[PDB]
């Protein structure tokens, strides 16, 4: 008969476990780079017992 | 910040009709900065290494 238009097979829809286990709400990660402006130093403490 | 001549006397009210310092004024100084960071993508996850 006449030419018939090819159909795409195209499928795809792989998804993604976007949905996590139970809800995996535990991404623990902890600050390691002593924070910024670190800050002074020792600020001389010493001792203030009368000698 | 030193400021200026024009700003102390507008200040001041006493302005005639539609010049706009009519009444007294009041300033404020904004201070705003611009700073890098680096963001780490790891397991799912973003967090600053640096904080």
């Amino acid at each position: 008969n006449k030419t018939i238009s090819v159909t795409l097979g195209l499928r795809h829809w792989k998804t993604v476990s976007a949905a996590p286990p139970e809800k995996m709400s535990k991404s623990g990660v902890c600050k390691i780079a002593t924070n910024v402006y670190n800050r002074d130093g020792g600020a001389n403490p010493f001792l203030v017992k009368y000698e | 910040v030193t400021m200026s001549p024009e700003s102390v006397v507008a200040a001041a009210g006493g302005g005639n009709n539609n010049s706009g310092y009519n009444e007294p004024q009041r300033f404020a100084l904004v201070v705003i900065a611009v700073n890098h960071n680096v963001i780490r993508i790891m397991n799912g996850s973003m967090g600053f290494p640096i904080l």
